RNA sequence: GAGAACAGAAAUCUCCAGUAGAACAAAGGGUAAAAGCCCCCUUGAUUUUGAUUUUUGUGAAUACAAACCAUGAAAGU
RNA sequence: GGUUGCGGCCAUAUCUACCAGAAAGCACCGUUUCCCGUCCGAUCAACUGUAGUUAAGCUGGUAAGAGCCUGACCGAGUAGUGUAGUGGGCAUACGCGAAACUCAGGUGCUGCAAUCU
């Protein structure tokens, strides 16, 4: 029985690694705000590593976060590419998933060689109502055991709408 | 530990000094510690302390300030007021008596009996 | 694990529930303290859902006092039923407790605001709680930087704006907007409301009501309490487990 | 003689037998609790070596 | 720890555990809605009058009142 | 007796697992014009308690559970120790006297105000 004890999406977040900085990320810090309307975020380099090619305060990288029916929107339009298959992994234990995506192009966003190709990573978490405990300030609390989110309850939502398989 | 902070007070009480760790400000005396001292003066964030010390073979009156999170009021003269009270008492009974303390005394006759516990015998 | 429990060091039992701040709690607790007993009041504003709070509290090592408490669910006496926890509301309620420590003190003194845990935000219902107390004459130290109305641009603030508010301005705009844009939020919004069928210059006559009302009785007029406490008691035991 | 004390003695024994059985289970588990998180705090630190990390200065 | 295209042991993202194992000028005390990181405003690291401890010489720290000030809604600092 | 708010003492209260909670409240929850702040009304700010839920939180019981606390004719008058002797080659005499461990028992007590079938 599930009268409120349903499995929502809560939030969808968008991400976009780059191999460098400068006007790189600036470009898909446009395709991001493009697809979301909203103004993105600017990731820097937590230390130097030498091997990438990157150092300390580097802005190498933007993404974003998407709350509401526009994140299933993005979500259902961005799982087009991947043609409704994810893995039997790609699911978190804590009842979470998310996929990545290379030709961003893939969906309804044309060519437009003025800017290039970016690859971007879905990622999505998953919730029912009562999560504010663990978010608020005042009356701070956690969340039972038979409340929780888990890797199956989320398979079965997605074998579920989506209409999926699980491939292995 | 707020009730360390509810705590009035006054000229003329004693109090012990016993400075806590979890405050850094006015950690004080490194041998003042479980010392004993009345309140000269009081001002805010303070308590005022003297304390008899002593160099060579006489005593020195040293005065000083402290915050009120180390100190604590003395128990130390407890069983005295409660001596006074009672000798009071006990002057307006006589009115109507060792007073005083005694140490122990010699336990005085007495008579053990035989009803149930009858003496076991024992040996090494 | 076992060492892990035994090195642990809980803290106190109400900062383990997210209800007090020992940090802000001995700021206003501790006294001059050269002056010996001058017991420090403080009033104390808390919002739930449904009910708004209002108390002026001692505290000692018993443990504290209510000398003086009020809630929100006194108004519809007073002349009002409908949104009991909104700013007007919360102002009314500060008014009364105001009124109704001035009353016992026989004066028409000196009490310090406790925040809580509620963000200092800029037209806050808690400085509207304020505002009623002041109303009511009780001294208390503040600034009109909070009060809404105040150009985050400037060192400046508009008397109107706050007035409107206290009246029920922005609840009433709403109110027009959405009922001349639509009806499918207002009837859902607005059902006691609608039933009602109030105006603007209505509720904000209501709330002048309500204010010359807790000025002619702020003596707290008592609950009736029905069924008294063994009913209560045993019906509770009821439900009440037991080892 | 012989009758009494081995009665007595193997009582004795008996609670001697169920302290020993009771505190070898307990270490026996928590001798392998420990051995699983050694075993995992080699496996990480043998990853982290691939990283350079100069613990001192503040990478 | 689990999880996400290129991306791997370390690039960015999300969730869970996590009394401190981090940081505060290397095995130690103290500090977790902070004494830590970020953000807002300032530059009380200011003058005058006396008091205490360390110490007869000062300096150091300490509390204490009046002013000019900063800060916060405030208690207060 | 239940609950809410403010607290005192700060694990007998904490951790883990399961279960129950009529009513009351509390809480999730509904909405985003304004006050405000967010990359993102998720937090914070505001509005109506209307759409609806005890699922969660919270409260209480449960476990030869972990820990925490109290006690022990528990250890034990033991170890250790002050004093004396032309005592032996460590005991005796007058005296003081533990702790760990083990075992047993327990698992929050309360103040102020208000409120509830």
């Amino acid at each position: 029985q599930n009268p409120m004890r349903d499995l929502k999406i809560e939030k969808l977040v968008l991400n976009i690694s780059v191999g460098e900085s400068g006007d790189r990320l600036t470009r898909a810090s446009k395709v991001l705000e493009q697809l979301s309307g909203q103004t993105p975020v600017q990731s820097k380099a937590r230390y130097t590593v030498r091997t990438f090619g990157i150092r300390r305060n580097e802005k190498i990288a933007v993404h974003v976060t998407v709350r509401g029916p526009k994140a299933e929107e993005i979500l259902e339009r961005g799982l087009k590419v991947k043609e409704y298959q994810l893995r039997d992994r790609n699911f978190s234990a804590t009842g979470n998933f998310g996929f990545g995506i290379d030709e961003h192009i893939d969906l309804g966003i044309k060519y437009d060689p003025s800017i290039g190709i970016f690859g971007m990573d879905f990622y999505v978490v998953m919730n029912r109502p009562g999560a504010r405990v663990t978010r608020r300030k005042r009356c701070k609390g956690t969340v039972g055991n038979s409340h929780k989110t888990t890797k199956e309850d989320t398979v079965s939502w997605f074998k579920q709408k989506y209409d999926a398989d699980v491939l292995d | 530990h707020l009730s360390t902070y509810l705590k009035v007070y006054k000229v003329g009480d004693i109090v012990d000094i016993k400075a806590n760790g979890s405050i850094q400000k006015g950690m004080p005396h490194k041998f003042y510690q479980g010392k004993t001292g009345v309140v000269y003066n009081v001002t805010k964030s303070s308590v005022g302390v003297i304390i008899n010390k002593m160099v060579g073979n006489r005593y020195l009156e040293k005065r000083l300030n402290l915050r009120v999170e180390h100190i604590k009021h003395s128990k130390c003269r407890q069983e005295f007021l409660e001596r006074v009270k009672a000798n009071a008492a006990k002057r307006a009974e006589a009115k109507a008596v060792q007073l005083k303390r005694q140490p122990a005394q010699p336990r005085e006759s007495r008579i053990v009996s035989t009803e149930g516990n009858v003496p076991q015998t024992l040996a090494p | 694990s076992s060492a892990y429990s035994s090195r642990f060091q809980t803290p106190f039992r109400r900062r383990r529930e997210g209800k007090t701040d020992y940090y802000q709690r001995k700021r206003l607790v501790t006294q001059h303290k050269a002056k010996y007993n001058t017991p420090k009041y403080r009033l104390v504003v808390r919002f739930t859902n449904k009910d708004i709070i209002c108390q002026i509290i001692s505290s000692t090592i018993t443990g504290d006092v209510v000398l003086a408490a009020a809630y929100s669910h006194e108004l519809p006496r007073y002349g009002i039923t409908h949104g009991l926890t909104n700013w007007a509301a919360a102002y009314a309620t500060g008014l009364l407790i105001a009124r109704r420590t001035l009353q016992k003190l026989g004066l028409d003194f000196k009490v310090f605001l406790d925040i809580g845990l509620q963000r200092t935000t800029t037209g806050a219902r808690v400085f509207g709680a304020l505002k009623g107390a002041s109303d009511g004459g009780l001294y208390v130290p503040h600034s009109e930087n909070r009060f809404p109305g105040w150009d985050f641009e400037t060192e400046e603030i508009d008397p109107e704006l706050l007035r409107s508010y206290i009246f029920g301005g922005h609840v009433s705009q709403y109110m027009e907007e959405l009922a001349d844009d639509d009806e499918e939020r207002f009837s859902e919004l607005f059902k006691g409301y609608l039933a009602d069928d109030i105006d603007a210059d209505s509720l904000e006559d209501i709330y002048t009501s309500a204010h010359e009302a807790i000025r002619a009785d702020p003596a707290f007029k008592p609950t009736e309490k029905k069924f008294t406490k063994e009913q209560y008691a045993a019906e509770s035991k009821k439900y009440r487990q037991t080892k | 003689l012989k009758a009494l004390k081995d009665e007595k003695e193997e009582a004795r024994q008996a609670k001697i037998t169920m302290l020993k059985e009771r505190r070898e289970k307990k270490e026996e588990n928590e001798r392998y609790e420990r051995l699983a998180a050694k075993m995992h705090a080699k496996k990480v630190e043998r990853m982290r070596r691939r990283e350079k990390r100069n613990k001192a200065l503040k990478e």
